[PDB]
């Protein structure tokens, strides 16, 4: 999961249909049901889905910026 | 000849750098325009952990400061940032003494020598410079780096010059596969004051040499200003790795960019 | 105070040995390198062997290679100079000389042999 | 081994100059040395580095090394001055001190 090389280099990384366990791994783990999600901080406000992870989780790269999951 | 001998031996502690974005050469030399080519070979990953050292080349004062053994792994990057040629070459090999062949790539003043033979180094190689004042000028006269020289497999002398005796950035890539030892450089004049230069730069073809022997050390030669009676120059080391780089053709062939696609998620991406 | 003594000399059959001193005072010792060159009567200079500052290293002439042994000891100030297997054509004045080392080296490019000893004459006659 | 030519004999004049030829191959590239050695006493370094003179040596000594000509130079020559001079080096392809061949310098 990236925002575009024009606006960062800063990525997540999605591991389909994986245990956060069995898994570069930085300290923004998160268990989707569609694997785990490592490198996006998981935020429990609600927008329009930016980059499709899957069951109803999107990632968005927002505000210091970083990627954000929700 | 006859080496001279040191009675008091000792090296500087190694340091370390990084690679940034350096050691990109050209693979094959086919014409490429404007265009995003892609290869897999032995090339030195971006942001890449570098060893650095100093060639002293001035005694000012009886201590002999001896360059390191390093290991050659499966290639290496040596660059070398100096305002004088202090830096005059290497010698490649395994044992490095007389049991097994051995690369010997020294640059005289005059021009450059690459000898594969069962050489029997010096303990401190040793180039030694001498200034003519009634000359105006520095002249080359010890050459003292191995003590036998049998059996060779390889000569070449280059044709004659005069070197030389704003810092200068010397970069090679030397690459050992299929008997040929493969040489790529690149010269850039660099404005930096200490430390490896951040950038992109592609190097060159040089020469690639069938020479056909195993390597797995190589130390590096220095030259000696010997004075009747502080800015040394400086080197560094990178290990290539079997990686696949995405090259950037610009329209008249000089490549650009690289990405190095395993270096993270990203490149993987690119 | 600047002088070098040179003794040791003497006259021998050939095959015999003989060891040549040079005592060294009035200046630092271990600073310069010494040689020796002889002179055989009514002829030119001919350098024989040369010992650097410390003595980690020495050259030898070819006519005296293998026969020859230089040596010097730091804390007596005193160069050597033993002479096996000789022959008539050894026969001559040996002098010893300093110079000045630069900071380890000895090569002779910036000095030269700027203090000379009186000599001894060696003379190889059956 | 390695060569170095000198002329046998030089005859000069009291207050002309004598000059003493050291020949060698590349000595342009060596760096030469004088002695001067009166008959009966040891040599005495008269010039070293091509041009350097000792502290006590007179100034009418010089020496030169320019163009595959080096050269030693007595001006103003004395009676004194008659003896045997050498030129020395030290040739590396060889690890020798090379002595010339000599030049007596008688005084006419
Ligand atoms: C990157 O995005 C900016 C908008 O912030 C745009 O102006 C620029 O043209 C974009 N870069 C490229 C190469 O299109
Ligand atoms: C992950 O593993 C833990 C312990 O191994 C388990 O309790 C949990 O149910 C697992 N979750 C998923 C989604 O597999
Ligand atoms: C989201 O809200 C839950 C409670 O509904 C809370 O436990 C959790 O820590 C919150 N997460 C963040 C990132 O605020
Ligand atoms: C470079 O190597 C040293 C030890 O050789 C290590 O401690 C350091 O973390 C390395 N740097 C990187 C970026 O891995
Ligand atoms: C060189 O090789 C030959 C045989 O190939 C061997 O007899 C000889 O001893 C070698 N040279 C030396 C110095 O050992
Ligand atoms: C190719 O070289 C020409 C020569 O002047 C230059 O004008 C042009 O900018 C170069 N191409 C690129 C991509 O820099």
């Amino acid at each position: 999961i990236t925002p575009g090389t024009n606006t960062s280099n800063q990525v997540a990384v999605l591991y389909q249909g994986v245990n956060c366990t069995e898994v570069s791994t930085g300290s923004n783990v998160f268990q989707t049901r569609a694997g785990c999600l490592i490198g996006a901080e998981h935020v429990n406000n609600s927008y329009e889905c930016d980059i499709p992870i899957g069951a109803g989780i999107c990632a968005s790269y927002q505000t210091s910026q970083s990627i954000i999951a929700y | 000849s006859q080496c001279v001998n040191f009675t008091t031996r000792t090296q500087l502690p190694p340091a370390y750098t990084n690679s940034f974005t350096r050691g990109v050469y050209y693979p094959d030399k086919v014409f490429r325009s404007s265009v995003l080519h892609s290869t897999q070979d032995l090339f030195l990953p971006f942001f890449s952990n570098v060893t650095w050292f100093h060639a002293i080349h001035v005694s000012g004062g009886t201590k002999r400061f001896a360059n390191p053994v390093l290991p050659f792994n499966d290639g290496v990057y040596f660059a070398s940032t100096e305002k004088s040629n202090i830096i005059r070459g290497w010698i490649f090999g395994t044992t490095l003494d007389s049991k097994t062949q051995s690369l010997l790539i020294v640059n005289n003043a005059t021009n450059v020598v690459i000898k594969v033979c069962e050489f029997q180094f010096c303990n401190d190689p040793f180039l030694g410079v001498y200034y003519h004042k009634n000359n105006k000028s520095w002249m080359e006269s010890e050459f003292r780096v191995y003590s036998s020289a049998n059996n060779c497999t390889f000569e070449y002398v280059s044709q004659p010059f005069l070197m030389d005796l704003f810092k200068n950035l010397r970069e090679f890539v030397f690459k050992n596969i299929d008997g040929y030892f493969k040489i790529y450089s690149k010269h850039t004049p660099i404005n930096l004051v200490r430390g490896l230069p951040q950038g992109f730069s592609a190097l060159e073809p040089l020469v690639d040499l069938p020479i056909g022997i195993n390597i797995t050390r190589f130390q590096t030669l220095h030259i000696s200003y010997l004075t009747p009676g502080a800015g040394a120059a400086a080197y560094y080391v990178g290990y290539l790795q079997p990686r696949t780089f995405l090259l950037k053709y610009n329209e008249n062939g000089t490549i650009t960019d690289a990405v190095d696609c395993a270096l993270d998620p990203l490149s993987e991406t690119k | 105070e600047v002088q070098l003594v040179e003794s040791g000399g003497g006259v021998v059959q050939p095959g015999r040995s003989l060891r040549l001193s040079c005592a060294a005072s009035g200046f630092t010792f271990s600073s310069y390198g010494m040689h020796w060159v002889r002179q055989a009567p009514g002829k030119g200079l001919e350098w024989v062997a040369v010992i650097w500052y410390d003595g980690s290293n020495n050259f030898y002439a070819d006519s005296v290679k293998g026969r020859f042994t230089i040596s010097r000891d730091n804390f007596k100030n005193t160069l050597y100079l033993q002479m096996n297997s000789l022959r008539a054509e050894d026969t001559a004045v040996y002098y010893c000389a300093r110079s000045y080392c630069s900071g380890g080296f000895c090569f002779g490019y910036y000095y030269g042999l700027d203090v000379w000893g009186q000599g001894t004459t060696v003379t190889v006659s059956s | 081994s390695y060569e170095l030519t000198q002329p046998p004999s030089v005859s000069v004049a009291p207050g002309k100059t004598a000059t003493i030829t050291c020949g060698g191959n590349n000595i342009g590239t060596k760096s030469v040395h004088w002695y001067q050695q009166k008959p009966g006493q040891a040599p005495v370094l008269v010039i070293y580095y091509n041009s350097d003179r000792p502290s006590g040596i007179p100034e009418r000594f010089s020496g030169s090394n320019s163009g595959n000509t080096v050269t030693l130079t007595i001006s103003r020559v004395e009676a004194g001055d008659e003896a045997d001079y050498y030129c020395q080096v030290w040739d590396s392809g060889s690890d020798h001190y090379v002595f010339g061949t000599g030049t007596k310098v008688t005084v006419v």
